[PDB]
RNA sequence: GGCCAGCAUCAGUUUUGGUGGCAGGAUAAAUCCAUAGGAAUGUAGCUUGCCUCGGUAAGUAUUAUAGCCUGUG
RNA sequence: AGAACUGGCGAUGCGGGAUGAACCGAACGUAGAGUUAAGGUGCCGGAAUACACGCUCAUCAGACACCACAAAAGGUGUUAGUUCAUCUAGACAGGAAUGAACUA
RNA sequence: UUUGCUCCACACAAUAUAGAUGGAUACGAAUAAGGCGUCCUUGUGGCGUCGCUGAACCAUAGCAGGCUAGCAACGGUGCACUUGGCGGAAAGGCCUUGGGUGCUUGCUGGCGAAUUGCAAUGUCAUUUUGCGUGGGGAUAAAUCAUUUGUAUACGACUUAGA
């Protein structure tokens, strides 16, 4: 109904510096630097002090206000990404055919290889996005760990691994074979 | 006022600009339009892409070389919108269209001239903030325009030369401003101030 | 059009049986006195056994706003006919006069409910005397202490076809 | 009403119109994409078709029934004498397409190439390229300027070559001239080659 | 190393904000915002320039950088007292915005003889400027 | 000086017309710098000349003139209506005309 | 005295500006002035807790070092 | 297909509805000037890219009587409204309003 | 095929004008943001300032613009040459060096104008082309006919012939 004013608060810890100009957000922390372009929302940022940043929408409708809270979450994820990081844990689920997963190098592209999924002869490869590191945890059976500063890069990279192992022409209720995200958390 | 008016097409709505240009041509003003690939159309990219494909399927059934001609270049897309607002089948309409030139990028003859804008057709002054719009450059590429990269490379070269020109012009302006300021505070300057100049 | 408020007083025609009939008054919003008298008979025929040929208009007087330069919160009750049925509705309008509020009300009904002038009855217009009796949030948000807001993205008016610089929307 | 039975259409609509070709020498409308990390080389060649014959060879294809067995095949023989380079042409990228900027010719041309420029060779004075050869009479300043222009501006380099028709049993005596694109190396390397 | 967020500098619709009227009977005159009616309507009053107390659309005025202390809903007598105390007129006259307005009016009031004197004076000043540049 | 102009530049737009019927006896004229009917009142009654060239010389000149006058305003944008002794030809739609400062009321 | 025009003073029709004197209404309503009463989106002052030594938060307080609303003349 | 009263077409041009025997406006000797009707004023196209308050975003938007079509039933799309209940004595979700059923 | 062809400077004729009548006056990018000036540790930095339209800036005085005298500056500007660099998207334009020459209204003087008779575009622009002067520059092809069959209804195509 064209609300006069809507505000959201963004906190920053001691070790994180945030520079915003012309809707360009650069977050620098102990773990690195993240950047984001937000020239599609029409909001205004202001600085209250060294530990608080406000974002506001003036004379906005229901749909415009709904995107204001999205900005706060996106900026907050950048802040905690450069401080705590993100960790996604995935498990291998199979009934008969073991799933073999290894990191391979192909023309300097840092791929990950999936072999013998449901006995398939086809070789499955998923590119590893920049800034994402992949480790195979010990003392845990069939677990792969993805880490990075960007939550979107880590989450989407893990999503690619789930989609590449979809069963076709079978009852997926019975054939529950694949790799699935089992835990979302932080590096620290 | 000028014998030739050169309009920079960047950031202009296609229909609003075409209406303004068509009236100017009929009134006897020569118009040159540059950077037709930076034109904007209201509505998202997918919606406008569907509109062009609806235009594509229209053709003479018994001979396709007779049917409507589908031009893919951004300059020709703007020309189609402009020709529809002119009685182009008359001698008066033909004469008006001969006073118009449309180019992609800024060709060498006009790159050293002054460009103007049309406020009535500017996207930033017309569309409500937040509304979706499409750029004519990417729409043309998706429908078979082969020269997007060539224009981009040439435009980058032009801007480097134009930036260097502006640096010399800016430094000269500062020198002129200093001389005028020093030449002020005199009796001649006092008399000019009383008369408004 | 631009509305004025009139008081209209009418009566039944005097008879030998009943001399000096009762006087009935109502407040009518109309663009002129000719429409105001027509509206008076329209509502009177909905309440009493009387019509124009059987009665007379006693006096019609324009009513002016007491404090036209004071911002007031108005509560309005309306009854209107939709495409299928009749409904009652309460709305709140913030203006400086009753005629200004009524003009806004007719625009609002036309815009949101497609209700024409003929389909609307003004039941009552009353100024809300105290805060916290306002029950609509779109009006209450202007009653906050020290209200300030900017006007982003200013679009200026151009009197010439061509401009020699890129415009700015600063304010 | 609909046709009683369905059949595929007769003929291919992508080979229209079925008209005569503009010239007896078919145009090359696409060259291989240039890889400039390779030595300079030609991308095509000119020859004359002589005829067909038959060969016998051993088939090397595992899984085939005729693996490691002799097969009889038909082949075509093309007479390909060496071609002679007699010029170079440079092209510039333009929003309207590729445009030829400069052409530089060799100092001397044989009667084979010169016949291509005439329709009545037996009556002509044979004045073709007589004044152009004078551009080599000096130190070559005119030729150096044009070659430098190609190096500075051109994005595509092609060479003009002609066949040695006198070495074939044909009676034409008039050589065929054509452009061949050079792939590999930088623009300067292409021009120097 | 500290956070750097670029700040906005919009002119605010508030009580005490000085506005310049561009359309209507009072075009070119100053006024002060007394009350806010809605997103698009306010109540203005300028007693010094003879602007009647009225409700006006925000599209009829232009916000100015100037502002002064004023109670909400103040009457005309109070507006005059606050306007004079804050010295609004002299602050507006010092701005380049007002000077360009005054300069534009003066230039349009010149006569043919005065326009001739401008040309002569401009050439005399030009001679000195060109000599200084060289 | 480099300028000798004593007239105001103008453009011949079209005849007075409805959607499908035109009236050659009245021509519509656009005057530069005029964008308001109130401003166009200044030019009412002023003489208008259309100047053109011909190959044949008749009265010791190869330049011919058609004379007219401003009669009234037209629309809200400063266009005016003009009548000429002989109607202007239709091929001059978009051609320049001269609005003189006489007869003067200054 | 044949052709084409310019200006002035009038007549008929009409279009577009500037300006003067009057009448009516709640003998406009307001503003402004005087006076009575009142409230908060509560001014000055005062109290209470943490506070980069003056800055907020809420309690009291109806004109005081801001003002406003209502009735009456 | 067949009747009733009236107005029309036929026998009738003219302005408007792109186009049309019947609709809207208006009926016609030859001309000049002024003013309008119905219908219109981004460009084609004569005339405000006028003013004002709202509503709508459609991967098949919508756009003006006669007229050149769309329905039942649905949508936590968005807007306004009706009724009841919870909430200052801290509800809903996991420190401010919220929930349910309905109307267009 | 009776000295033809081409370029340069002006001479006279013809030709027509989709419409000169002081000047088309060059950053880029953003718009819920920028321009300019300034300082430093050169940054997504600090400070100051501007907008609210070109309603600007530049130019603009002289027989459509004459003939002469002086003063102050060593500038401004036009024409024809000259030095160097840059420009290929349709560059055909931009910048720069030196000298010669005309004018200067930056300032002060002296002569001339009439009669176009009270207004009449009152003729001052650029398109094409032709004929005569003289100063340089260069001295070919195509078609028919004949011939060939990689071609072909006829044209056309493809070959050969001092
Ligand atoms: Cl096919
Ligand atoms: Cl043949
Ligand atoms: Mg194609
Ligand atoms: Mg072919
Ligand atoms: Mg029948
Ligand atoms: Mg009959
Ligand atoms: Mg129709
Ligand atoms: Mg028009």
């Amino acid at each position: 109904m064209k609300y006069i004013q809507t505000e959201q608060q963004i906190e920053v810890p001691e070790g994180v510096t945030v520079s915003i100009k012309s809707r360009i957000v650069k977050v620098v922390g102990p773990r690195g630097t993240l950047t984001k372009n937000l020239k599609h929302i029409d909001v205004t940022f202001t600085k209250v002090n060294n530990q608080l940043i406000k974002v506001a929408v003036h004379n906005g409708g229901r749909k415009h206000v709904a995107a204001l809270r999205t900005v706060k979450s996106l900026v907050d994820n950048m802040i905690t990404g450069v401080t705590k990081g993100y960790k996604y844990k995935m498990r291998y689920v199979y009934a008969h055919f073991p799933i073999n997963v290894n990191i391979v190098e192909k023309d300097g592209a840092k791929f990950i290889e999936v072999r013998n999924f449901l006995g398939d002869k086809k070789i499955r490869n998923v590119p590893v996005r920049d800034g994402v590191t992949i480790e195979f945890s010990t003392n845990v059976k069939d677990e792969i760990v993805l880490s990075g500063n960007s939550v979107e890069d880590v989450s989407q990279n893990a999503a690619d691994l789930q989609q590449i192992c979809r069963v076709r022409n079978k009852d997926i209720r019975k054939f529950l074979d694949g790799i699935y995200v089992s835990h979302k958390g932080f590096i620290t | 006022v000028e014998p030739v008016v050169v309009i920079d097409g960047k950031g202009h709505l296609v229909g609003r600009l075409a209406s303004v240009v068509a009236k100017q041509l009929l009134n006897g003003q020569k118009i040159v339009v540059v950077r037709a690939e930076e034109l904007n159309i209201s509505g998202e990219f997918f919606r406008n892409k569907l509109k062009y494909h609806d235009f594509l399927r229209k053709a003479t059934a018994f001979n396709k070389t007779r049917g409507p001609f589908h031009f893919r270049a951004p300059s020709r897309i703007f020309y189609k919108a402009l020709r529809g607002m002119v009685s182009h089948k008359t001698a008066r309409g033909k004469a008006a269209l001969e006073r118009l030139k449309v180019f992609e990028g800024i060709p060498p003859p006009y790159d050293k001239k002054k460009r103007v804008v049309v406020p009535q057709a500017l996207r930033v002054l017309r569309l409500k903030p937040g509304r979706k719009y499409t750029t004519l450059g990417k729409l043309s590429t998706s429908v078979g325009w082969k020269y997007e990269d060539v224009v981009a490379k040439l435009e980058a070269k032009r801007k480097v030369s134009s930036a260097e020109y502006y640096a010399k012009k800016r430094a000269f302006t500062k020198k002129v401003a200093s001389a005028n300021a020093t030449a002020a505070e005199s009796d001649v300057a006092k008399q000019l101030a009383a008369l408004g100049y | 059009a631009h509305f004025k408020e009139y008081q209209v007083i009418g009566r039944r025609l005097p008879t030998e049986s009943v001399p000096e009939p009762k006087l009935f008054r109502m407040r009518i919003f109309a663009s002129n006195e000719v429409i105001a008298k027509s509206r008076y008979w329209y509502f009177l025929q909905k309440l009493h056994k009387v019509k124009k040929a059987s009665g007379e208009i006693v006096s019609i007087n324009q009513i002016n706003e007491a404090h036209p330069t004071k911002v007031k919160n108005f509560g309005v009750w309306v009854r209107y006919d939709s495409r299928s049925g009749t409904h009652n509705m309460y709305k709140e309008i913030r203006d400086v006069s009753r005629v200004a509020a009524v003009e806004t009300l007719y625009q609002d009904m036309a815009a949101r409910h497609r209700a024409r002038f003929r389909s609307i009855h003004i039941l009552k217009v009353a100024e809300i005397e105290k805060t916290a009796d306002v029950k609509r949030q779109y009006v209450k948000q202007f009653l906050t202490k020290d209200l300030k807001f900017p006007l982003p993205h200013r679009v200026q008016k151009s009197t010439k076809t061509f401009s020699y610089k890129r415009p700015s929307t600063f304010y | 009403s609909h046709r009683k039975y369905e059949a595929p259409r007769h003929g291919h609509l992508g080979f229209l119109p079925r008209k005569r070709a503009a010239s007896i020498r078919a145009r090359v409308k696409a060259f291989p994409k240039d890889d400039r990390s390779k030595p300079v080389a030609l991308t095509s060649f000119l020859g004359y078709k002589a005829g067909m014959t038959t060969i016998v060879r051993d088939l090397d294809r595992p899984g085939s029934k005729f693996h490691k067995r002799e097969v009889v095949e038909a082949v075509t023989v093309v007479d390909t004498p060496p071609v002679v380079v007699v010029g170079v042409v440079g092209y510039v990228e333009t929003p309207r397409g590729l445009r030829s900027l400069t052409t530089v010719w060799a100092e001397h041309l044989s009667d084979e190439v010169k016949r291509r420029f005439y329709k009545n060779w037996y009556k002509s004075k044979k004045k073709a390229f007589t004044k152009y050869s004078a551009k080599y009479a000096q130190d070559g300043a005119g030729i150096e300027r044009e070659l430098a222009r190609i190096k500075k501006y051109a994005s595509v380099v092609r060479v003009l070559v002609h066949t040695q028709i006198r070495k074939t049993p044909l009676a034409q005596k008039k050589a065929h001239l054509a452009e061949i694109q050079l792939n590999g190396g930088s623009i300067s390397e292409k021009v120097d080659w | 190393t500290d956070s750097i967020v670029k700040a906005s500098n919009w002119r605010l619709v508030e009580v005490g904000r000085v506005v310049l009227i561009k359309k209507g009977q009072s075009a070119g005159k100053l006024a002060a915002i007394v009350e806010i009616i809605d997103q698009k309507k306010v109540l203005i009053d300028g007693p010094k320039a003879g602007v009647p107390r009225q409700a006006i659309n925000l599209g009829q005025v232009v916000l100015t950088p100037l502002t002064f202390a004023l109670p909400r809903g103040a009457r005309t007598a109070t507006v005059s007292k606050k306007w004079a105390a804050a010295a609004v007129c002299e602050k507006w006259a010092a701005s380049s915005w007002a000077k360009k307005i005054a300069q534009r009016e003066r230039r349009a009031a010149l006569t043919d003889f005065e326009r001739f004197q401008v040309m002569v004076l401009r050439k005399q000043k030009r001679y000195t400027v060109k000599k200084a540049l060289a | 000086a480099e300028s000798h102009r004593l007239y105001v530049k103008g453009k011949h737009l079209s005849y007075q017309r409805s959607k499908r019927v035109n009236n050659p006896n009245v021509s519509l004229i656009k005057i530069e710098g005029v964008a308001t009917p109130q401003d166009a009142q200044f030019y009412l009654g002023k003489r208008i000349a259309y100047v053109y060239r011909a190959s044949k010389e008749v009265r010791g000149s190869k330049i011919r003139v058609m004379w007219g006058k401003v009669t009234r305003t037209h629309g809200n944008s400063g266009v005016v209506r003009a009548t000429f002794r002989n109607n202007l030809p239709a091929k001059t739609f978009g051609a320049s005309v001269r609005i003189f400062l006489y007869p003067s009321n200054i």
